[PDB]
């Protein structure tokens, strides 16, 4: 209820967190978590610069009609894991870093509205199933104890 | 299909690091 809600704002605060990373703008799950994302987005910048250069992001529209698209073919087998959640920040944040390129409308709040939908996805999709599983501390952070 | 490798690509890396991770 205020559970979920408070929920929904710590995974937004997360990838707040994660996409200023990103982008240099001025706790331990979020150190951990800034690693892994950012190693997984180099590893889908480097691997898949082609199918990447397939697209132009060129407003917020649609870098959210990307980011739903692409992870709703991801998680449509509807499997859950930690492994699974990181590629949700770091595919955000690969979107994020196209958006500044490419941008036409002047947007120097662009992670700001991207953070929205990457935690809303995160939120409706894996939400429970994070409550579930030990949470951020006793469950993210032990994967790697 | 751009959409596809890349979700694919996706899938395939959260199995790897959940595969390491347990
Ligand atoms: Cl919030
Ligand atoms: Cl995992």
């Amino acid at each position: 209820g205020s559970m979920a809600e408070s929920e929904l704002m710590h995974i937004h605060s997360l990838a707040e967190h994660y996409l200023q990373y990103v982008l240099q703008v001025p706790s331990q799950a979020c150190r951990v978590l800034q690693r892994v994302a950012f190693s997984v987005q180099k590893e889908v910048e480097k691997n898949l610069k082609s199918y990447l250069d397939d697209f132009h992001v060129e407003s917020i529209d649609t870098a959210r009609i990307i980011f739903n698209q692409v992870m709703e073919k991801e998680f449509e087998d509807g499997i859950i894991n930690w492994g699974r959640i990181v590629t949700i920040f770091a595919f955000g944040g690969v979107l994020l870093k196209k958006l500044k390129q490419e941008q036409i409308a002047l947007d120097v709040s662009a992670y700001k509205q991207v953070s929205s939908f990457v935690a809303e996805f995160i939120m409706n999709n894996t939400g429970e199933w994070i409550r579930q599983n030990g949470g951020w501390e006793d469950g993210f952070i032990k994967k790697f104890e | 299909r751009a959409e596809v490798q890349i979700a694919r690509k996706l899938q395939c890396i959260a199995d790897q690091f959940h595969r390491l991770h347990t």
